[PDB]
């Protein structure tokens, strides 16, 4: 049975196109557009919204990247409104990454323009089902008042916890851009920056996986967390105000450190909130029982927010009496639940981040995608013999699990590593950093097995170890990393240290290569094995 | 169309280094053997960890190195001083892993099936399971029970996985030239 | 009435000198203090395996005996060749047995209970609950995990057990003669 | 509502007393008795039948024990049959155990009388529940069909598996029972004797708990397991042929030795029946899943028996299968599917059946016991310190579990040990007897931690460490057995090992003087803690 995605009809008057590829749509009354793909949404006269964006003509063009993989964003369009929608010139860079990955491939549109309007299910691409974003009326009502509140209030803290699959990633969406965008009474008002705080290692957005972050918008996130899994450091619309390396997709390797990573993230908010009133969204693992019960207790004793919201109503009654007893401990904290509204599993949509991320280039539209594989790519030489100013990095650190000294090489070889600035010395006390260097690494022995303390340590960026050269000559580590030359080059070899921790193995930049001749056409790869 | 399995180990040569270090009596005395023996059964373990660490390790290879681990503490040390728990619970977590990976990785969740049916459906005797039962729910089971149990999960280890496999017989930081570039395989200096 | 408990120790005392070799630091440096620590260490565990062998152990004795000895199998040699398999192995072998006895003790079957639910009515970290599930169907956890949570658990079962105990300060076959013979309880000479 | 188990109605004619307790009873009619407490019968005219024995005029006295902790048998007469009823002289031995223990207290009746007769549910005892001995129609019928094969086929081998709390030991006494007593056509035929193979150390028949035995029967088993526990060596109505020590009250610490054991008892079995025919029943563990089914069927291929019956119809279809491919392997041999008839819990029998075997004198009745606490008898000194001739043991065997030197002495103190002859010299190879000797005790390490090899040892008796004597003057053991001195004083020192084993700690023993001395009145005892 056919299904109405959008319920604009065109004609000769309402719709035309423009050279470029531009199109102009002009609703006299209220419509509903389902585009799949990448656009841009410029608005001539009236207002429009898009994922809880409220856009305005005085508003600049707002760069959507719409996959169905996710939920597609539905823009909805006032009375008498006329809109003009752009081609995307970045996202050929993303498409281009189907030529990599197949699963790439099925993310977008078939047509040849870079979005597509669904109209009907027609209109669909071949065997996939598209999904419309959608918000509950409780959850309309419970960001309404909340509207009203940080009116009333500055910087309001929200917390937002709820179990794994419950929505909470589009209910911190709509929240986010709705605290953005809507301006009430002065049409003149600008928008306000809104600062999130990304505590989920698992299912991050704004940061690869295994990292927390703290990012600052001016700009409203109508992407999903693969199509901004990077943003450069600080006039941007996404920027990155700090980062922190958690090295793992849970806290379970070690909760109270996460803690600390939040401590610092949240003290970097206050040296701005009290500037100006910043409203910060705080986004928290989907782990309810057990450990992760007592970690979010801990974050709400931490941050002290404003409001916290359960984003499940059918949840645990252990889990909503721990958390009514956590916020009832400090002050009386409003604690609200709410809706749950619920093909990919996130392992999957982890290793298209950190892909994504590993692609971004180094230089509307935010980022730019470079489609060049892995393999092909000038990897960055860190000389690894030498005094600690000469090497390229300080040492190598392992996180919860020591190695023997044979076999990191073997262990840290095509992983994932973090890259680590340190910034005060306080942080390599207690640790024996190897003194002037087939030659071995440069080891730092961890005992205790816990990650470096986050108030003296940041997270430059993740890098990928393309190969470990220890010949007597040039003991060396080949590696490829998005972070920008300049970037690189301003750090000292002995503010640097390389970071081992349990990342997921990037299968996909083994394979790249294969894909990519295959895609192309129509000895051995270490660590895959091919059937035939 | 292709299909690719990721391994830890780099290639099949690893795998069956690491086989042949597991078992040298099955691929291929004096103490300087028996010496050579245990080093390379060390070292196998200690790359079995790390492919562990890596990810992706079949759970026989799991199985295998923490009943070798098992072996290597008892024969290295015994704990007659402290009664042995040292021992014994090395041996109790091998088996608690190996029966709990074999049995969850073999039941199904459509047919309510009895452990001991899992167990005969694998082939598995079913004094491992009831020495994993023990283990866990009663007291540790004896050291001489665990070596001989050790002795005969490790034959079956290597008729089940082992056998298998095959025959058995700013000067820091430079960005890289890009004339003398040649594109490699990850991995690959 | 008078009801009696059988114990496998013959008097309190016993049970005390048990609890101070187990616990040193509560109940009362030099390379001498180390090394007699580490020997009544040991042979309080001896003990313990006794006990277990005798029956009608605690529990709470049991798993302090079994934490111990994988403490101590951790400070004589860690297995760093092996990749620490055995000593891993020995405390997932000790918490798998510690968190099973307290949970099957405290469990109740009229009502149904998950085991976050009987970790929180006994007053038992989840940690060790989880760490117990990843041991069990998912790979040993790391050795400075299970090296913190020994401690703790050692910490735990003495606030739990421990300290409420007692204040803290045809010549071959001769039948015996019977004139000489005065009547003693069984293990008395 | 009351239940009348007699219907037995007395008076002047057919019920008479005699002097000495007995008692004359005159049935015209067919009748049922239900007596509870030791007696004894001889019937003067008519058959009568009781649990399956089938008494006659020629035949004696038989001494029947019916606690009621176990079902009472019932003692049905035939028309026109007269009976006498004789009080028990051993039993008043038995009652003075309740001296000893309250569990040998509730065991029989309040009357003065040594039997009462129980007409109606108001002549039993107060707050205990008569439950008669009864048997299924379908058991009798295969019972009947076994005699006629057992007349057609000379000694038959009938295997009796089913799970635990199915009746099978209820079916293996009146199987043995029917077999024993019954006689077809000529009422001049003598009994036969019965052999039954007793494979089952948790709850076993004729022997202590963790003995497996082989014992001959020339006289109907009417007692519970704890009235004969222990039975003397080889013209009486029951003796042992052989047994070994399990040491455990499963055989899952050493299946195949458990298989070897049968082996020999099978061995000796066939020592016999190649003079004269003689069925064997054979009494095997209640353990049909894991690794019992698998010694199942390894006994049913060791034994190859005559028929095989599972005694469960509801039994699993995986035990029955297995034992069904175990019978279908071999040859043509039948397996027989039965009903399964099902307080006490079988720990408490079993320390009852160990207390009465250790409070058995030396010298319909069979069994006489000694009322005096075991911490009042004079014990046995072994003496430990000498050559090996001189010793009184040889040296001490430890079974599964090898304990630190120094331990051994405080495990095996007030522990139930067996004594092991060691008839030939083979049992001993592999193992290292300790030479001419606070000294230690002689211990023979056993790295294996095997038992002892049953073709090449025996087991003399249980014995009971009362205490161990490590001085340097007379290095002893004290201990306490029901074993006869001549018995003890005929074997010479070498050829006599302790073995320790996992058999249940004698917690009677150690308040078995406390029971005594608080019984009578109406410092610190080991192992024991007293609340008040």
């Amino acid at each position: 049975l056919l299904r109405h995605h959008s319920s604009f009809q065109p004609n000769n008057s309402n719709f035309q196109r423009k050279a470029g590829g531009r199109l102009v749509l002009s609703t006299p009354d209220v419509e509903r557009f389902v585009i799949l793909g990448n656009y841009g949404v410029k608005v001539h006269q009236g207002e429009v919204t898009i994922a809880g964006a409220t856009l305005t003509p005085i508003d600049d063009v707002q760069w959507v990247h719409a996959p169905h993989c996710h939920a597609l964003p539905v823009l909805r369009t006032a009375n008498d409104t006329v809109i003009e929608l752009l081609p995307c010139p970045t996202a050929q860079g993303l498409r281009e990454l189907a030529r990599l990955n197949p699963l790439f491939g099925r993310l977008w549109n078939e047509t040849s323009d870079t979005f597509q309007i669904i109209y009907t299910s027609a209109d669909a691409p071949k065997r996939t089902s598209l999904r419309e974003l959608a918000s509950h009326p409780a959850w309309n009502k419970k960001i309404s008042e909340l509207l009203t509140s940080t009116r009333r209030k500055p910087s309001p803290i929200l917390f937002i916890c709820g179990p794994k699959s419950s929505g909470k990633s589009t209910f911190g969406r709509l929240l986010t851009n709705r605290l953005m965008t809507d301006r009430a009474g002065h049409k003149s008002r600008s928008w306000k920056p809104v600062m999130v705080l990304d505590l989920d290692p698992g299912q991050p957005e704004f940061s690869p996986p295994g990292v927390v972050s703290l990012t600052k918008l001016r700009r409203p996130n109508l992407a999903p967390p693969f199509c901004h899994p990077g943003l450069s450091f600080g006039n941007e619309g996404m920027t990155t105000v700090r980062m922190h390396a958690i090295a793992s997709v849970t806290p379970a390797l070690d909760p109270a450190h996460f803690i600390a990573c939040a401590r610092d993230l949240f003290a970097y908010y206050r040296r701005s909130a009290s500037q100006e009133n910043i409203p910060l969204v705080v986004n928290t693992p989907g782990w309810i029982q057990g450990t992760g019960l007592d970690l979010l207790a801990e974050l709400i004793a931490v941050l002290r927010p404003t409001e916290v919201l359960y984003m499940s109503e059918d949840g645990p009654e252990e889990t909503v009496s721990a958390l009514r007893e956590a916020c009832a401990s400090s002050s009386t904290i409003p604690f609200t639940m709410l809706p749950s509204q619920p093909s990919w599993t996130p392992a999957t949509l982890r290793s298209m981040a950190m892909q994504s991320y590993f692609h971004l280039s180094p230089f509307g539209p935010g980022c730019e995608w470079n489609p060049t594989p892995l393999t092909h790519l000038c990897p960055w030489r860190v000389r690894l013999a030498g005094r600690p100013d000469e090497r390229g990095v300080l040492g190598i650190v392992c996180y919860d699990h020591q190695y023997a000294p044979e076999l990191v090489s073997d262990a840290i070889n095509g992983m994932v590593m973090g890259l680590v600035r340190i910034e005060k010395k306080e942080a390599l006390r207690g640790l024996a950093v190897p003194g002037d260097t087939t030659p071995l690494l440069p080891l730092i022995p961890n005992p205790t097995g816990s990650p470096l303390s986050p108030q003296y340590t940041s997270l430059v960026g993740l890098v990928l170890i393309r190969g470990v050269s220890l010949t007597a000559s040039n003991p060396e580590l080949h590696l490829l990393t998005p972070v920008p030359p300049s970037v690189l080059h301003s750090f000292r070899g002995d503010e640097l240290v390389l970071v081992a921790g349990k990342f997921d193995a990037p299968t996909w930049a083994y394979v790249e290569g294969l894909y990519w001749k295959s895609n192309s056409k129509a000895d051995e790869v270490p660590w895959v094995e091919m059937l035939h | 169309m292709v299909q690719y399995i990721f391994t830890p180990w780099r290639n099949r040569a690893e795998l069956l280094a690491v086989r042949a270090q597991f078992y040298p009596e099955h691929t291929s005395s004096t103490f300087q053997d028996d010496e050579h023996i245990r080093s390379e059964k060390q070292k196998a373990v200690a790359r079995v960890s790390m492919w562990m660490q890596r990810g992706g390790c079949p759970h026989m290879v799991e199985s295998t190195a923490l009943l070798v681990a098992a072996i290597l503490s008892d024969e290295a040390q015994g704990s007659g001083a402290a009664g042995g728990y040292a021992v014994r619970a090395a041996y109790s977590a091998a088996f608690s892993r190996f029966v709990t990976g074999l049995l969850d990785s073999h039941q199904d969740k459509q047919r309510k099936q009895s452990m001991y049916d899992v167990a005969k459906a694998v082939g598995l005797p079913a004094a491992f399971v009831e020495l994993r039962h023990q283990a866990t729910h009663e007291q540790l089971p004896s050291l001489t029970r665990l070596r001989s149990a050790a002795r005969r999960a490790l034959e079956w280890i290597w008729w089940y996985y082992w056998k298998g496999l095959g025959p058995v017989d700013q000067s820091g930081w430079v960005l890289y030239d890009e004339k003398e570039w040649v594109p490699k395989p990850i991995g690959i200096v």
